[PDB]
């Protein structure tokens, strides 16, 4: 119990979605980034700033991009700001507190007992249960196909579609969740890579990394996400999903169960999820060229070096008297590099 | 080198180069072709402080209002429309227990006040339930969502809007009070008569319609702790938003000037603890204020320029830019050239022939 | 996109949940309430307080508490506080920034096929379509036994058992989730009728509605837990959710899978579903039967009319002087009530 309020405290220090969220200009810097995920930044920033005086724009928009860029909350890659998954975890928390579809419901009861009955009988190595449990499926379908046969077509009411409607958004829009954690992942694996590299920096583990054409940067949420883009590509399934979620978004009471928004995601499902899984492996691939080209180019050793040099200066470089205008401008020992000539004073001739 | 094509960034830059205010150079605009010196509070209300008014602020309060008012108007219509159905609720309970005639009328009643809801229905026993379902609809989603938006929409309003300006302007009056106190801490080192120094004494001024706002604003103060899910709160606020209307519509008064802008909720009065000899003195003791770094008396920049009065009226003037470090422009007609020859020790000359002009610029 | 950022601001300066996040005692103050549910509450509140100075106390702690129940984060019914909605999802939000289990699994969307083609068919009413899917169904599960009768039995991997038993964890847990809500939406309901009550008072509507044995309170959320909990009560399905839940649990891969709390909560689900089930209704009853007290008091014109006279003694106050002392003891006008004898008969003896 007592370990609890110290890992809130951590938390709140640390974590940026949090700090996102206590800022002062919590509210506006939220939606102007959540508008431009849908230089150019700062422009954008100052302008949403400008008109919100209430409560030197543009020195404070860079102070505060520069303080988020440090916290993690968003990511500098060359000139070009991508988004993080705290973002997402804050713009998920903001945006539910006006519309929350609920789940504890019947529907969600059963498909938890149906998830629970075939994991079960998935665990189950021995052939005679899984007979029975076939023989029983079987039989089970049978009794119904003849209770059918009577004409006894059941139906669902108004009250079960709008509930298994949004039941089955609530679960579609999930599959989505996690695909900037796995690039967060990838870009630590790169960090720390790059960092053993430099401290190590030895050649034979750099030759060793560069001859070999396995794949470097694995992580356990790049196993994971392998796994479902793989099933993603068999369309054979898509097809049937997709024709399936058009038949269901035209019925009476698809206009009681979502609004128009909902309406677009679930219309659009299957090229959104295609599309954006394609983007993941492009990053990864971009990610593991630099890291070999980072590899090829062989200035560890001489960063290392110059590193030591540097801290060795900056501690000596306390012991100096910088009060003084006399020692400020006493010439120091650096050879000239670059020399201009002078311009021949001919001029004119 | 350092080239901007920006005024904005530039002067920037200036104000940064000079460790002076935002309003440094302004002051010294204004006191660079001010015509004649005029009475204290005058100048010290139109020269030395700068435009600060809350004239902009009451406008978007005003429309915020009638925006609500909008909000409050649907959740009456709401409320009219619950409460004219449920009659037909009861006559159907009754029917249940002739009395088709009253049934009849009530759902009349029922579809006069129907904006749409009740399109195309009859007075069919048949079209009974359905009445019944809008009602439920009325009871269960529509009105709670209503009133949350409207409560939402109310205190937002009543803590965002008109309680923050009143804030800011007494917020301005106290800076006001403050930079009056450190002027005239500065203007002591200096003898307007031997042994003698200016002091400046700033007290409020009481208005009809500053008794009113208050009063006003007292009524929101103290109708917040009913419980009437609003309503004497939504009243309230209505007296004073139209009081903030009224002060806008016309703001050239007295009385309206006196609400939304901080310079005229004061008087100023100087003590001696020669008007032209004192609004010099207070000009220039401002002057020296604000073209002085924090925690520092020598100005980084020192010319400024002044327009114009006898020999001993001038005698002390100079005598006063001397102290203050200040170097000094003048612009005079050929009027006074007799006692600049006596202070001033050059002369720029300007000789217009036809449409062109030449200065030349020539010791006495 | 202009009206996202004035709702996002609107949302931080009313919710509950963003305050509470937004407060500068917010760590202490969720540490203690989690703690708490799982007078006294002032005296935790304090000791809590107290061990964290760095950055009165009692004076300090009721404050807080007061202003947290004006906010509603927190009710107090009678000498005792209850817990809402929005301090669920702040601290389901606070506790999510550790650990999170993905979505974007091959386990997740093979859920979401099997769901959406559950619902295509639910909606059918055509007895042609039926059969057909009937039978195809029948055909695939006959194709798999007469596979495993050849000696094909598929068991998981290592792998896609733990990503079933994370899957089946994250299903299941959510079920609890709108518990609060409900009883959140009574209240309000409550809060409503009796206002309306007092607003009208007329008799008519009283007697009315206390003649009738038709249940008041009713609202959109009551009828969806009416639905679950109905749906709850058939134990032929939850016993043997409940064996298959506990033949899962003994498995190898359960330790890589989920740590010691999830086991234990993933153990005990369907007995504390049906107890935190069972204590809703109660709630329900109780409220109904306070109100049908309050309409049976009849007291309502008399709060009417005394709330509309202290309003106008109110305005009335405004337009004296309170600043002299001559008129604060000025004797007013109200009648000795509750007259105690004067003392003794002044005879001690």
């Amino acid at each position: 119990a007592q370990q609890r309020s110290e890992r809130y405290v951590s938390a709140r220090s640390q974590h940026p979605a949090w700090l996102l969220l206590a800022s002062r200009r919590a509210p506006l810097v939220l939606g102007c980034l959540r508008t431009l995920f849908e230089e150019d930044a700062l422009q954008a920033l100052s302008e949403m700033l400008a008109a919100y005086a209430s409560q030197a724009t543009h020195l404070q928009a860079g102070r505060e991009l520069r303080e988020w860029i440090k916290r993690r909350l968003v990511v500098e890659r060359e000139g070009r700001i991508y988004a993080t998954d705290a973002l997402e975890s804050a713009i998920q928390f903001v945006d539910s507190l006006d519309s929350r579809i609920m789940t504890s419901t019947a529907s969600r009861l059963s498909v938890v007992q149906r998830e629970i009955e075939n994991l079960e009988t998935g665990l189950n190595p021995s052939p005679t249960g899984r007979i029975a449990s076939l023989r029983r499926r079987i039989q089970d379908l049978e009794h119904e196909l003849a209770r059918v046969e009577a004409g006894h077509v059941d139906v669902l009411d108004e009250a079960q579609a709008i509930e298994g409607m949004r039941e089955v958004y609530n679960l579609a829009t999930s599959l989505r969740a996690d695909f900037r954690r796995v690039e967060d992942s990838w870009r630590e694996a790169d960090r720390a890579l790059r960092h053993s590299i430099i401290s190590e920096h030895r050649g034979e583990i750099v030759d060793r990394l560069l001859d070999g054409q396995d794949a470097l940067l694995n992580t356990p949420e790049g196993r994971v996400f392998e796994s479902f883009q793989q099933q993603l590509r068999q369309s054979a399934e898509l097809e049937v999903m997709r024709e399936r979620l058009r038949t269901i978004l035209r019925h009476p009471a698809v206009p009681k169960a979502l609004n128009r928004p909902q309406q677009r995601e679930l219309r659009w499902l299957a090229l959104r999820l295609v599309r954006e899984s394609q983007a993941v492996l492009q990053a990864r691939a971009r990610s593991e060229r630099d890291v070999r080209g980072f590899m090829k180019t062989g200035l560890a050793a001489e960063h290392h070096r110059v590193g030591q040099l540097l801290n060795d200066f900056f501690n000596l470089a306390l012991s100096v008297d910088w009060q003084r205008q006399s020692e400020r401008r006493k010439p120091a020992c650096l050879p000239p590099v670059g020399v201009a000539i002078t311009g021949v004073p001919a001029i004119e001739r | 080198i350092w080239p901007y094509p920006s005024k904005k960034a530039f002067l920037a830059r200036l104000r940064d180069y000079f460790e002076v205010g935002e309003n440094a150079f302004t002051l010294l605009n204004r006191a660079a072709g001010l015509k004649q010196l005029n009475s204290i509070d005058e100048i010290f209300r139109e020269l030395v402080l700068d435009d600060r008014s809350a004239f902009e602020r009451a406008a978007e309060v005003a429309s915020s209002f009638d925006d609500l008012t909008d909000i409050h108007r649907e959740l009456e219509t709401a409320r009219k429309q619950q409460r004219s159905l449920q009659p037909v609720a009861d006559g159907w309970e009754r029917y249940r227990a002739d009395q088709k005639t009253e049934l009849a009328k009530r759902m009349s009643d029922a579809l006069k006040a129907d904006t749409g809801a009740l399109a195309e229905v009859g007075r069919e026993l048949v079209d009974v339930p359905r009445y019944l379902e809008r009602l439920r609809v009325l009871t269960e989603e529509a009105l709670p969502e209503k009133l949350k938006r409207f409560l939402e929409y109310l205190n937002r309003s009543s803590d965002d809007g008109v309680t923050q300006l009143l804030s800011y302007i007494d917020h301005e009056v106290s800076m006001i009070e403050e930079r009056l106190d450190d002027l005239n801490s500065t203007m002591q080192r200096v003898d307007f008569q031997p042994g003698r120094y200016l002091r400046l004494v700033a007290k409020k001024v009481i208005h009809e319609s500053l008794r009113t706002l208050q009063h006003a604003q007292r009524q929101l103060n103290s109708a917040r702790f009913i419980d009437d899910e609003g309503e004497s709160h939504y009243k309230a606020l209505q007296a004073l938003v139209g009081l903030l209307k009224d002060a806008c519509e016309h703001s050239r008064n007295q009385g309206a000037k006196a609400l939304l802008d901080p310079r005229f909720r004061l008087e100023f009065a100087v003590s001696v603890i020669e008007k032209e000899i004192i609004a010099s003195y207070v000009l220039t003791a401002s002057l020296s204020y604000a073209l002085c770094p924090d925690g520092s008396s020598r100005p980084l920049f020192g010319t400024i320029v002044l327009d114009q009065s006898s020999h001993a009226v001038a005698g002390r003037i100079i005598a006063a830019l001397r102290e203050f470090g200040l170097h000094a422009v003048f612009i005079t007609p050929n009027k006074e050239m007799r006692l600049l020859r006596h202070h001033t020790r050059s002369a720029v000359v300007v000789h217009r022939r036809g449409v062109e002009s030449s200065l030349v610029s020539l010791s006495w």
